[PDB]
């Protein structure tokens, strides 16, 4: 009965469990640049959001060193 | 592709998805026939050069998820709350330290994303908390010092997401959320919280 994060509906096919969410298999995506993702790729959580690994290296370097430290 | 092949494609097979992401775009009236495209349910503009957005996003009516992370935006026309169909609106990582007249008109968003920008309670639209769709709001990085007791409005707010802004104190009424899942309020400067809010960890505070 788990509800996909993304949008917002029951889902059907097989869950994809991350970040202490669900979604669709279709809808499993990069937060920030919306390409689609698998739990195979690489990617880093940022507010229990996943961003894949090529837009988090654009993330502001004051921002990487804090969530490093962190 | 070139971006005006991308934009013929879509128009072509009528593809509802448009990804221009990292494409050093700096002026949405320059992407040739983008605002014709009036099918689109998304369109992903992630990491461009952007400083504004036109007046002409109201035409891409059937949009659904709207993608802006990590420009330069300093001002949205007021036009962007006329999406009717809009439900993710990511607004990360730009230069807003305000909203438009009117933003909390969109009547179907159910994830928005303003993290990383310039915002306090005081660039809120009066009509902010008319959201009440939202799901998720996601406001980190950001310079709150007091949050409005109108986010108890937000009844369907499955996430909040508060970290590092400057809250002294939350109001009582993020109780009233019942369905909130996501509480992230480390990096703030909070001391003692109401009661209604019960045990919060207030561990990682600045
Ligand atoms: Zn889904
Ligand atoms: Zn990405």
């Amino acid at each position: 009965g788990d509800v996909c994060f993304h949008c917002n509906r029951v889902i059907e096919g097989d869950v994809v469990s991350a970040l202490n969410k669900a979604w669709c298999v279709n809808c499993f995506a990069c937060s920030t640049c919306n390409t689609k993702l698998t739990l195979k790729n690489k990617f880093v959580e940022f507010d229990m959001k996943p961003v894949c690994k090529k837009c988090y290296e654009k993330f502001p370097l004051e921002l990487k060193k804090r969530l490093k430290k962190l | 592709k070139s971006l005006k092949k991308l934009v013929e494609e879509s128009r072509e097979k009528n593809q509802p998805e448009v990804d221009m992401s990292d494409r050093g775009i700096s002026n949405m009236l320059d992407v040739n026939g983008l605002f014709t495209l009036s099918h689109i349910t998304q369109l992903v503009l992630s990491h461009n050069k952007l400083t504004m957005v036109p007046p002409n996003i109201a035409e891409l009516k059937n949009l659904e998820v709207l993608n802006f992370f990590n420009n330069q935006i300093e001002e949205l026309p007021t036009q962007i709350s006329s999406l009717q169909k809009l439900k993710h609106l990511n607004l990360g990582m730009n230069r807003l330290n305000t909203l438009p007249r009117g933003f909390g008109s969109l009547p179907a968003l159910e994830v928005l994303d303003l993290t990383y920008n310039n915002l306090s309670e005081n660039s809120l639209p009066g009509n902010f908390f008319y959201l009440t769709t939202l799901r998720a709001l996601y406001l980190s990085d950001n310079d709150f010092e007091i949050l409005p007791p109108d986010i108890g409005k937000l009844t369907k707010l499955q996430i909040l997401s508060l970290r590092d802004n400057d809250l002294i104190s939350l109001p009582k009424e993020i109780g009233e959320l019942t369905q909130l899942k996501e509480l992230h309020i480390q990096g703030n400067r909070l001391t003692v919280l109401p009661p209604e809010l019960g045990n919060l960890d207030l561990t990682g505070q600045k």
